[PDB]
């Protein structure tokens, strides 16, 4: 007889950076 | 210095934490004219992000910790503009004032830099450092260079033809001089020097 | 039958490898000396280290090296790739490492070459994925740890070698970092990638190494499988007697330089486009081709040579010419750079772009490097009291440091040009930065510089370009090129050689942008420099 | 001439393996066809197969893959030693964007795997194996750069005819009883961007609308047919007409006829052949006009490519990029040579860089030392062509009007005017009684735009009176017209449209 499986693997995400200028 | 938002102090605190970790050690700080900036005020991002500098320098420097050998030198050339906070026992305790060379100096001056290198036998150095004044070591270097460079010259011109340099390469080379530091820009500095002592 | 030994014959070896010398014969070395006799490390009572970190150019041939050594000495060469190996999947990436070493330590003593670390290898603190720390995580659990390692050396490679973890970097993983980064190697390279095929009885590969001075290496086969596609294409456009008087000339190697020229390298005339300026022209020619034509002498007289050599004057004089013209007889590369085209509104950018343009600079010996408007850059920074003030004595710092600061002064050939050299601070015309103060200011001249102009021009014998240069009077190379263009365009307008009656035409349409007040300030700041050179004479001692 | 191209690489390669092999060059290995879908690779594909009696491998792309472990490397293995096993032939990989996912945004293991055994059986192919392989493509974009190696692919062809058509047309439609008045050489030369299945679902189309037509008209009887519908079939040429209608200017510049004849001629010798410039590049247009439609027209009808950009659109508040954005525009321009770079509104750019001293300032001074070097480091090679436009002249930098960069000067009434009206109103069902010169004679500083502007408003008041007129007719119906009520605009609503009309500039 044959049977299932599950699975979870992972995500991937974005950040936000700040940056500082110089005028 | 970087791009970004509170990472030039994360850098700050990273070359330290690497020297009080490996300690002994020697920090050069080489022009503390752009760094260590008086922080007063400027009135912008730029204003702002050196001041948070000079003041992670202050709290690395002299703040909480086990006070492990870290030998800070700093080495500028503008040291009217450098904040106070640093010029102070216990973090850059004494300031070494370096003139132009006087005679001795810059005779030894000569002769170091001449150590690795073929010279005439009666050539004596003397005349050649009497004979000038207000230089400094770099316009010496010069002075060399252009004479090894005429007798680099003789020699391909020739071609062991000339294995040392001679007094004529050296009179030819002094022939024309550098004379780096003007009054103009040392006047400033006999002034900060007097007003130190 | 016969492909079985073709594919044992092909394989690569020590003598497919041209120009890493030293690094190649200490890798060599230190792989088959446990190879060959373990008796003497048993004797002296010490293990050999096992990791090599090879960092460098891209297109080296650091995997080739590799895989000769595997190929020289009976190891089992595996391939694991960079980007390869990682995946989205948790606990995969990982996984297939672990079955690479144990494939690896299974079956032989073998050399693993995991190719392009930097993608895998994080440092961990700026990451923000699992998956790559904890492939990092395995990767120093598989290189050390209880029975991490059982006579198996493993090989890495990489560009940028400081975005490794320094846990990675450490004895026993990767302790010896090799840096595969010359002409003699360039045409050894050439000499090995001409060698299964006949190219001609006249061929020099002086010309070949002296010409691509920025080539890595895995450029150099391209090159020639060019040049041989390209002969072979042009050889069969009409077509036993074909087979006979085949390869490749000159000319074939000219069009494969022509046709391809990127030399997989971030770099941005011949002494015959510049007229006049001949005492200018020889003391550039000196001061450049002696470091470079003749090291032993300098070694043996045991000094270092002059570096910096800074212009000024009048703008359309042709200080950009000069630098090409001395650039482009030595080997050496060529980056110029202008003053306005590095100062970002950002902090930190412009100091960065420095470095990254001198370290371009000081990657590849020797170098001449073209700083434009130095009166825009450096600005003699005093006091400014203001944030672009700021910014311009943290770029003059910076320049001040790479110039001459924490270096090794290897080959690098500063060479500024600027109209006003009154804005530049006392710092940088230091001697040891730019110390030879050259000062670039007639109808002789002129003359010189038609003659340069008009090299490959069908020419009329009814012209007189000392009638064209008496009466310019005070113009410029500038002006000059614009009275060519406009007699080229009159003379392109008629066809659909040149004559005399567009040169009469044009002559008319003069302009002459430079003033006479910058003239006098020019001779004015020239006596200035003239009368502070006081006191000195031939100076007999 | 990628015909030619193709024909040379698989003959060349193919029948003279000793010259090759005696000239010393054995790059060649696998060719790649890229280019917009429906332009016939699949075509010459079967026509490269079809020309020689080597074998012929076809592999599709998912095709390779099956439910046993690693099945994939070892079909690849079978392939590729069944081709070097048989004779000197030739590989076709179609479809090859599934089995190379470009490495970097897949996540799976068994795409890795099969991308490594092709790599390492691309390239374990010595010189006495004499194969070479084929793939055709539909994106350019999604291949590894490790698969367009040197060693591999390198040999790329871009296609971007009426014969192959015709040719197509008589392999499918001659297996009936067609009709008796057909020509397909009007079909092949009608159809223009059709390939291999567009033709067949153009002749299914026409066999479906011959079938509606001898089904209303002969009562088939859908319960049982009859034997006299069957042999009295024919597809006639109306039938691939409308299936072909049912499925998927300079002239447009009104005067300045020797302004665009100076215009085209120029263009046309600039790109010409280049031996009598050897034996002996840009413009820009300014005044009150249609500089946009000359250019639009350029765009169009000068049989070279085109690039054009606003004024402000290339600009970046930030540093570098607003450089880079110019920088990357001139290295597209330098790629697809030879070419137009239209720069709308010059002098927004430009700006006569001058002295401003600022931000702004700074940001303009970089964009024109930008648009300086990198327009000024254009050889003969590469034969780019830069085009101006503008309103104002006076605020355009006297460095990029500077000669050796941009010298031409072509400046830009009231017949252009009822020309361009005359234009704009092509497409459009207008009063018979109606003249455009009284028009033309009253708008005397106008534009094209505001001339535009004013049919538009016509069109929209035509367009009111329309609605009105349907809604009472509504109402009306509620409590018949023509098809419209105004099917044309009259002069009532042209001379409403004008009252608020005004000038551009
Ligand atoms: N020193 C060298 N001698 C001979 N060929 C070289 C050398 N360096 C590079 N090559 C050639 O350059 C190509 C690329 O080098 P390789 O080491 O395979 O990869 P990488 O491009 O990562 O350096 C190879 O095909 C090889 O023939
Ligand atoms: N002596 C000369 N001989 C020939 N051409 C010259 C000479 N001097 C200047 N030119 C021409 O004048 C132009 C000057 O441009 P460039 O070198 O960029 O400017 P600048 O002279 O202001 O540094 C060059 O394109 C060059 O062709």
């Amino acid at each position: 007889a044959a049977a299932a499986a599950a699975a979870a693997a992972a995500a991937a995400a974005v950040a936000v950076a700040v940056a500082v200028a110089a005028a | 210095l970087s791009m970004w938002y509170g990472e030039s102090e994360s850098n700050i605190r990273d070359i330290f934490d690497k020297a009080r970790a490996a300690a002994p050690t020697v920090v050069f700080l080489d022009e503390l004219d752009s760094i260590a900036k008086a922080r007063g005020g400027s009135l912008g991002d730029a204003g702002g992000a050196s001041d948070r500098v000079v003041n992670q320098l202050l709290t690395e420097m002299d703040g909480m910790n086990a006070k492990k050998n870290v030998f800070v030198i700093g080495a500028t050339n503008r040291p009217d503009q450098i904040d106070p906070a640093i010029l102070r026992p216990g973090r850059l305790d004494q300031l070494i004032y370096v003139p132009l060379p006087d005679e001795n100096a810059r005779l030894s001056i000569l002769n170091a830099q001449l150590r690795k290198t073929p010279l005439e036998p009666g050539l004596e150095l003397t005349a050649i450092a009497k004979a000038t004044q207000g230089f400094s070591g770099a316009d010496l270097l010069y002075i060399v260079q252009r004479a090894a460079k005429y007798a680099i010259k003789d020699s391909i011109e020739a071609h062991d033809p000339v294995p040392y340099i001679t007094k004529e390469h050296f009179a030819e080379a002094m022939k024309t001089a550098k004379r780096s530091v003007s009054d103009a820009e040392l006047r400033r500095y006999e002034a900060y020097s007097q007003q130190m002592k | 039958n016969r492909e079985d030994e073709e594919n044992n014959m092909n394989e690569v070896g020590y003598d497919d490898i041209g120009g890493c010398r030293k690094q190649m014969a200490q890798i060599r070395e230190m792989v088959e000396l446990p190879l060959r006799h373990p008796q003497l490390f048993k004797a002296i009572g010490i293990k050999p280290p096992r990791g090599v970190l090879m960092y460098g150019p891209p297109g080296t041939g650091k995997t080739l090296m590799a895989r000769a050594v595997a190929n020289e000495t009976g190891a089992f060469f595996f391939l694991i790739n960079g980007p390869e190996v990682m995946s989205k999947m948790a606990g995969e990436s990982e996984s297939n490492l672990r079955k690479a070493f144990e494939e690896a330590e299974k079956n032989a003593p073998a050399i693993i070459f995991i190719d392009e670390i930097d993608s895998i290898a994080p440092k961990r603190d700026k990451t923000n994925g699992e998956v790559e720390r904890r492939v990092v995580s395995q990767l120093l659990t598989l290189m050390d740890g209880m029975k991490a390692r059982s006579n198996v050396v493993v090989i890495a490679a990489t560009n940028r070698p400081n975005s490794i973890d320094p846990a990675l970097r450490r004895f026993g993983r990767f302790d010896r970092e090799v840096d595969i980064g010359d002409a003699t190697g360039r045409l050894e390279v050439l000499r090995i990638h001409t060698k299964n095929m006949k190219l001609a009885d006249d061929v020099d590969l002086e010309a070949l190494a002296a010409e691509t001075h920025g080539y890595v290496g895995a450029d150099i086969a391209s090159l020639c499988s060019e040049a041989a596609m390209q002969q072979i294409r042009e050889k069969m456009d009409l077509i036993a007697e074909v087979l006979d008087s085949l390869g490749v000339t000159m000319d074939n190697f000219r069009f494969a330089l022509g046709n391809s020229n990127p030399s997989a390298l971030r770099e941005t005339v011949t002494w015959d486009d510049v007229g006049g300026l001949d005492e200018i022209k020889e003391e550039l020619k000196e001061t450049v081709e002696y470091p470079v034509l003749h090291p032993d002498q300098y070694t043996k007289f045991g000094l270092s040579p002059s570096k910096g050599v800074l212009f000024y004057g009048p703008p359309g004089t042709g200080k950009t010419l000069l630098a090409k013209a001395v650039a482009t007889e030595v080997s050496a590369n060529f980056i110029s750079v202008k003053g306005p085209e590095l100062l970002s509104m950002w902090y930190g950018e412009s100091e960065s772009n420095i470095r990254d343009i001198f370290d371009k600079a000081r990657a590849a010996a020797p170098t001449v490097v073209f700083l434009d408007e130095l009166d825009s850059i450096a600005k003699a920074r005093g006091g400014s009291l203001g944030d672009a003030g700021g910014a311009s004595d943290r770029v003059v710092n910076q320049l001040l440091t790479e110039m001459d600061g924490m270096n090794a002064k290897k080959n690098v050939f500063v060479i500024g040009a600027t109209n006003r050299p009154d804005q530049i601070d006392p710092a940088i015309l230091r001697p040891g930065r730019l110390d030879q103060l050259i000062y670039v200011p007639d109808e002789n001249a002129r003359l010189s510089i038609l003659n340069a102009q008009l090299r490959k021009t069908p020419l009329e014998p009814g012209l007189e370009l000392t009638a064209i240069a008496k009466a310019t009077q005070g113009f410029s190379g500038a002006d000059l090129l614009y009275i060519v263009q406009r007699a080229a365009k009159y003379a392109i307008k008629d066809s659909i050689y040149i004559t005399k009656e567009h040169f009469a035409e044009a002559m008319k349409t003069a302009k002459r942008s430079v003033s006479d007040a910058e003239l006098r300030r020019y001779e004015a700041y020239s006596q200035q420099m003239k009368a502070s050179r006081g006191q000195f004479s031939n100076f007999n001692f």
